[PDB]
RNA sequence: GCCGGCUAAGAUCAAGUGUAGUAUCUGUUCUUAUCAGUUUAAUAUCUGAUUCCUCGAGGA
């Protein structure tokens, strides 16, 4: 049936670094692979999470800048009471409002 | 001249609706950014398929039409009409982003059915009955999977038990809505 | 393709914008208490709010590109 | 070649032959006759002055729009005669 | 596999959802899986719930061992003479003890597990010193009233 | 509904030919007639032996048949004459 | 500029009123810009007629909504929801939530749950975590509204209003759990639509209330144009099915003056949900008798009883 | 009349939508096209929208007569359900790669815009501003 | 569909039959190959170029 060879999408390779530089045939496999063992298996090797946001990157310095990126934002946007915090506390009871969450703890010792 | 998947990756709010077709549209920034707005489902996802939306296989043979409960329980008077619009109930609904593909068809307390056939008896008034999964609850300790859970005779007392019902989750306002029918 | 503010497979997003600006213009004059929301707002006339969205139905979202 | 005219109505009758009685001259439904059809001025003048909008033969009676066509304000096109090129 | 407990000895009146029910008081169970024959198509009495937490898993093995569930002696895992229709409860040092009555056990016993699961299969294989407990495990523990189990000892090769 | 299969054949024979020739017009007839035979139930044949284009009009049963003789027919020679087919 | 104000009492403090008052500095309006913001805080001393100054605590943003909230204040500074203790020299800031989509409109509380409107989405639900010191987003809507004011019915549903002159009463659905720790880019959880209308006026203030002394409650509102109006639950739904049946057959037989369709008319933005006009209702009694006779006639009824069962749900509620 | 009687035939047009047969589904478009037209106003937008999330993946099909009667289904369940609602299911499609999806799309956008071209007014979403050109409406966010 | 595969997964070019319309059947072939241009979301398509081995023959 080397008529499916070419209409199913093979002859057409693609490889992936994260992946021993795998390279892997058609685009209907080459989109699931991402989600398959192998690739999982080369992500853990930097230490990155197989997420949906790491889809179709093939490359490791492109993966690690984007998990760089992913950690910031998300490090960003989360509620850390330890240095974001506003206490005020009874040393002098009614200054110094500009203690963080731990300073508080060094002075109530 | 056009961006590759993890350049594009870079420059968008929400890297993880970025796909490989992505990066060859006449304006992929303004793409990404509509496929991030909070609503609008995407599109139904077999535009690139070459079977023309109906998959020949899973196995569709299958019995032809379920009716409802309603419709089993002249032909019926204005008694089976009551009967008819009493027993009508809404049917399980999709919210408004479900759509629909070929694939997605097939993808302390006992029954009383389990009790009689694992030979337990029914509870009594006053007395202590327990099932065989009890007795060792009571010499382990209770689990730490479950702390709130009570069981009768270790922390339930024994007149509690009532039924099938062996077993409570105790865990440690103004709740009427406002305008309805009386 | 007769009607004004339809679009096809080859529009570009600053045709899209331009369109919904300016019937969002229109819009704002045509709906009384609407133009009342601004008017008060901006702590202006209603006559001058309606020629400031009249002067600014001519180049909304700027200069096309290239 | 069944185009509607589309032309501004103005305030002549659309008229309905005896074969299209029922009619609706948009969708071709019978049920719920609901807003009477306007023409322009070119579709009624002279040998065109009483005619069956759907099809062009002796009309007998008012060419209505349904219950469905008003409801999405399809009477708010031009004129609806069907004209042949 | 750590999280999940393997369930043998399964009626026709236990199901899928009715595992999972009576597992929810030991912890909370996540998943239930059954495999279905491929001849019958139900159930062979072996099946798996996977729960969140390993401590969950451990107090249902330690609570739900040997218990007569539908009548059926089911028990939770982690996941030449035969005996057959032997209970899933019981273990290799379990058989042993049991099978030193008897006579002298040659080697530890093994069980056969299934390819799917792999707790309890159904059949067992164990080897005797001589042919005199051979004998007497054929003629005494060949019908003995198991854990809510009838095995049956028989022998695995005999010449005419 | 829908939309709810006669073929015009040209520049096929001239009226010139038939004046010093009366058994060509009846022999190109029956060429016409076997050619369209092959393509499909021919239910009328004519052919304008006055018309100083040569028109000729083959009227068949299906137009399905009718266009695939007006597809056989366009562009093919008939007498050293390129003739040309359409539909009706 | 002042845009929130509230008055209130602090736990850590005694029973002491104090007045916060949220400001903007140096606000552009269009291209939008803003330098900063502050909040202001008063006494309200010698038996609630005098303020004097406490302090005054800089915001990076417009604060747009202060609300008491369990002896602390909620402050929605622009697009952040943030939880303020009262200090000696500023307010201490507590807790913060950072996913609310564009700007914080209005806030407000039912004793548990907090209910924040965003100026372009419509409502969103939040926990606050009073033992683990949290802010959890557990509930959205599926439209975009352009939130004017909002007014709570009850601890599951919400009246909203619009700058598109519209009102609408979202509940959430009896399934919804209050203990988190998207499916449309949104939260998990969805609220339901149960009411549409729209009015033709800009409504700016929503309220529920009993007006006549021994009479029922009903939601007024009001309205930039210098109107006044009620909405009012049905009882029964013989009553309903009755006033369904004048309004559907005066839909027709005495239509609008200008040439717009009635039913189109209420469905300007979104098609009505649950709401009868009460205005084109009243109209009956302005008809001329012989219409009167023929709407009358096909309910069952004469004109006079018609007349009295309009008057009868009126007086019911207001006057 | 029909608005009490949604529910009971929307399984059945769930399994006609579901049919490989052309004119079942056809017909449960035209079913769906007059359901949604005959009930408006009565607040029966929870089964249309579940009937929507069926009708939809139809919008790919090239026989004619199907075509047809999805367009005719998607114009009555502008009305009954609204404007917003389809915006929303055309938002992602209006500017896809592919040229068929983009033909499609605005096909359906432009059907949606003729008709209440006022109400998709308050229905747009926020588009951010560029270096070259300025694209939010600043008047929506004035707060009095 | 059966326990990754057995070439019923696709396109195409000629002819026949037939409908208001959709269609149905036969021969086929399917590049097993490379580069450049067109084009396609990507394929596809189209447009051009490109001595050895075996037993007089065949294959590359
Ligand atoms: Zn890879
Ligand atoms: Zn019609
Ligand atoms: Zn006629
Ligand atoms: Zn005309």
């Amino acid at each position: 049936p080397y008529w499916l060879y070419k209409l199913h999408g093979l002859n057409i390779n693609y490889n992936c670094e994260i992946c021993g530089n795998y390279t892997y045939r058609g685009p209907k496999a080459f989109q699931r692979h991402f989600a398959e063992w192998r690739h999982a298996h080369g992500m853990r090797c930097l230490g990155i999470p197989n997420t949906a946001h790491f889809a179709n990157v093939t490359q490791i310095e492109d993966a690690v800048s984007l998990w760089a990126k992913l950690k910031l934002q998300k490090a960003s946007e989360r509620w850390q009471p330890d240095t974001e915090e506003e206490y005020e506390d009874s040393s002098g009871n009614v200054v110094n409002k500009k203690t963080y969450e731990d300073l508080k703890r060094q002075g109530l010792l | 001249n056009r961006f590759t998947v993890a350049e594009l990756k870079q420059l968008v709010a929400r890297p993880d609706v970025v796909e490989m077709h992505d990066v060859t549209a006449q304006d992929p920034k303004l793409l990404v950014h509509l496929k991030a707005t909070r609503n609008s489902v995407p599109v139904p996802r077999h535009w690139c398929f070459k079977r023309k939306y109906l998959q020949g296989k899973r196995g569709i043979e299958k019995p032809p039409f379920e009716l409802p409960d309603f419709i089993k329980r002249d032909i019926d008077y204005q008694k089976l009409h009551d009967a008819f619009f009493k027993w009508q109930t809404k049917p399980k609904l999709t919210i408004h982003g479900d759509l629909y593909y070929e694939g997605k068809e097939f993808e302390g307390d006992l029954s009383d059915e389990l009790r009689i056939s694992l030979g337990m008896p029914v509870g009594p008034n006053a007395h202590k009955v327990p099932p065989p999964w009890l007795i060792a609850m009571q010499r382990y300790g209770p689990p730490p999977s479950y702390p709130n859970l009570k069981i009768p005779g270790l922390n339930s007392p024994i007149p509690p038990l009532y039924g099938d019902v062996f077993g409570t989750n105790a865990a440690e306002i103004d709740r009427t809505p406002w305008g309805e029918l009386e | 393709s007769k009607y004004i503010g339809t679009g096809h497979a080859d529009t570009t997003k600053w045709e899209w914008l331009v369109n919904q600006h300016r019937d969002s213009y229109c819009s704002y004059m045509g709906h009384f208490d609407l133009l009342n929301y601004f008017a008060i707002a901006e702590n202006e006339s209603k006559a001058r709010v309606r020629f400031n969205l009249m002067e600014k139905m001519l180049q909304p979202c700027g200069p096309p590109a290239d | 070649d069944l185009i509607f005219c589309r032309k501004q109505a103005g305030v002549a009758i659309g008229r309905l032959c005896e074969k299209c009685d029922g009619k609706c001259v948009i969708c071709d439904s019978y049920v719920r006759p609901c807003t009477l059809v306007r023409i322009c001025d070119e579709c009624n003048y002279g040998s065109y002055q009483g005619r069956c909008v759907i099809c062009g033969g002796p009309g007998v009676s008012d060419a209505y729009y349904c219950k469905e066509c008003t409801i999405q304000e399809k009477d708010r096109d031009g004129c609806p005669k069907i004209v042949n090129l | 596999q750590d999280a999940t407990v393997y369930v043998g000895g399964l009626d026709e009146k236990v199901s899928e959802p009715l595992l999972w029910e009576l597992f929810l008081q030991a912890g909370p169970v996540v998943n239930t899986h059954m495999p279905k024959d491929r001849v019958t198509g139900q159930h062979q009495g072996y099946g798996f719930v996977e729960f969140l937490s390993e401590e969950d898993a451990d107090y249902a093995i330690k609570i739900m061992n040997m218990i007569k569930l539908y009548g059926k002696p089911i028990r939770v895992n982690k996941a030449n003479i035969f005996i057959g229709n032997l209970d899933p409860e019981i273990d290799e040092k379990l058989l042993y003890d049991t099978f030193s009555a008897f006579g002298v056990i040659l080697q530890t016993p093994k069980i056969m597990r299934d390819p799917d699961t792999g707790n309890s299969k159904g059949y067992a294989f164990i080897n005797f010193a001589s042919f005199d407990a051979s004998d007497a495990a054929i003629e005494a523990m060949n019908g003995q009233y198991l854990c809510n189990r009838p095995i049956t000892v028989s022998y695995a090769f005999k010449k005419d | 509904r829908r939309a709810g299969r006669v073929v015009i054949i040209k520049n096929m024979f001239h009226p010139m030919d038939f004046e010093d020739d009366p058994l060509v017009l009846n022999e190109i007839r029956e060429d016409l007639r076997v050619e369209c035979s092959k393509f499909g139930q021919i239910r009328k044949l004519l052919l304008f032996d006055r018309h100083p284009d040569g028109v000729a009009s083959v009227s068949f049963r299906d137009p399905e048949e009718a266009d695939y003789c007006i597809q056989t027919l366009d562009g093919r020679w008939f007498g050293g004459r390129q003739i040309t087919a359409q539909a009706w | 500029a002042a845009f929130s104000v509230a008055v209130c009492r602090f736990s850590n403090t005694g029973e002491d009123w104090y007045v916060l008052v949220g400001v903007a500095k140096d606000l552009i309006l269009n291209p939008r810009s803003v330098a900063g913001g502050f909040v202001y805080t008063y006494k309200l001393v010698n038996n609630g007629e005098k303020l004097e100054f406490l302090h005054k605590t800089p915001v990076e943003e417009v604060p747009a909504a202060i609300a008491p909230f369990q002896g602390r204040v909620l402050i929605g500074v622009g697009k952040l929801l943030r939880v303020y203790d009262l200090g000696k020299k500023k307010l201490l800031r507590k807790c913060e939530n950072k996913h609310i989509a564009n700007y914080i409109s209005g806030i407000q509380t039912i004793g548990h749950r907090v209910i924040v409107s965003d100026v372009q989405e419509s409502f969103i639900w939040v926990r606050y975590k009073r033992n683990e010191n949290q802010l959890i987003i557990f509930a959205d809507d599926t439209y975009p509204r352009w939130v004017t004011t909002a007014s709570l019915l009850d601890y599951d549903t919400v009246a909203g209003a619009d700058k598109f002159g519209n009102i609408c009463v979202v509940r959430l659905p009896p399934n919804t759990n209050d203990e988190v720790d998207g499916l449309l880019n949104g939260a998990s959880q969805k609220a339901e639509v149960i009411m549409n209308y729209h009015v033709g006026e800009t409504v700016l203030s929503l309220q529920k209330t009993t007006l006549i002394p021994g009479g029922s409650e009903s939601l007024v509102y009001t309205t930039l144009s210098g109107g006044i109006g009620i909405l009012v639950p049905f009882t029964s739904h013989e009553d309903h099915d009755f006033f369904q049946h004048v309004e559907m057959h005066l839909r027709s037989e005495h239509p609008p003056l200008c040439g717009r369709d009635h039913l189109s008319f209420r469905s300007y933005y979104f098609p009505v949900k649950n709401v009868i006009d009460g205005d084109l209702c009243e109209q009956f009694n302005s008809m001329e008798p012989n219409k009167q006779k023929n709407v009358s006639e096909e309910l069952d009824r004469t004109p006079p009883e018609v007349s009295k069962k309009l008057e009868d749900i009126r007086t019911r509620y207001a006057f | 009349m029909g608005k009490d009687y949604i529910y009971a035939v929307t399984p059945l047009l769930e399994d006609a939508l579901m049919d490989r047969d052309l004119v079942h589904r056809q017909t449960a478009s035209a079913v769906v096209q007059h359901m949604s037209l005959g009930v408006y106003g009565f607040g029966c937008e929870d089964s249309l929208n579940h009937l929507l999330n069926y009708v939809w993946p139809n919008v790919f099909e090239t026989s004619p007569h199907v075509i047809q009667a999805v367009m005719g289904a998607l114009e009555g369940l502008r009305v009954a359900i609204g404007p917003c609602r389809m915006l929303q299911y055309c938002l992602q499609g209006l500017f896809h790669p592919a040229r068929k999806v983009r033909d499609v799309y605005w096909k359906i956008y432009n059907s949606i815009y003729i008709g209440s071209q006022d109400a998709l007014i308050a229905h747009y979403p926020r588009i951010y501003n560029d270096d070259k050109n300025t694209y939010i409406r600043y008047e929506l966010d004035y707060i009095l």
